[PDB]
């Protein structure tokens, strides 16, 4: 599909996300060219999982507490696809605000921006 | 607020 | 142009920005389907410059002091195009780290995100 860009309407997709630490789950995620890596809500992992430290640069400056990195890879299936995006690791949002599909995932779908 | 989204290091 | 999505090479384009406050400048900007609104560094603006305060939601939560809002439109020229994008208003980064082309502007270029 061709997603039109529109400031009043976030470009979101339904994705099945597999932490390999609890059963896979379908969540609504923001499609986001301005993200180097994907972001997944901490809520989707067993509250018993190890997670590495990491620093992320956000609109409000560097943060060292807010995102962890995953110990295991994460598989992500998009609508109508058997074959999963595979992410060596990705970011975990400690406050459960965000689900963001980033440039890592989008490379593996071979998504592009197009400016006419 | 409007939202603005993520960079490494 | 078609812009390929890659975690290790940000989709940046050169862009002439006219702040209406001082001569238009060339900046390097990130195309970001996950930005509601465009961001340009405060350094583009003269020192006599009145700007409204604002909230922005970022990776590490809501920031109060980092971004400001313009009172006048901002015109942006993309490479090899004469017609500007005109934004009614846009966000201003006081720390001078973000130059982001958001969906307000990509809507105007008629930009699309395309997933095979």
């Amino acid at each position: 599909p061709v997603i039109p860009l529109d400031p009043a309407r976030r470009p979101v997709i339904k994705a099945q996300v597999d932490t390999q630490t609890s059963h896979p789950k379908t969540i609504e995620a923001l499609l986001d060219t301005g993200a180097d890596m994907t972001v997944i809500p901490i809520a989707l992992f067993s509250s018993n999982t190890p997670l590495k430290n990491t620093s992320v640069l956000g609109a409000g400056g560097q943060t060292q507490d807010h995102f962890k990195l995953t110990s295991l890879p994460v598989l992500i299936r998009l609508p109508f696809r058997t074959t999963p995006i595979v992410l060596t690791s990705c970011l975990v949002d400690t406050k459960n605000n965000w689900a963001i599909i980033g440039r890592d995932a989008l490379q593996q779908c071979q998504g592009v921006l197009y400016l006419p | 607020a409007p939202q603005v989204x993520v960079m490494h290091p």
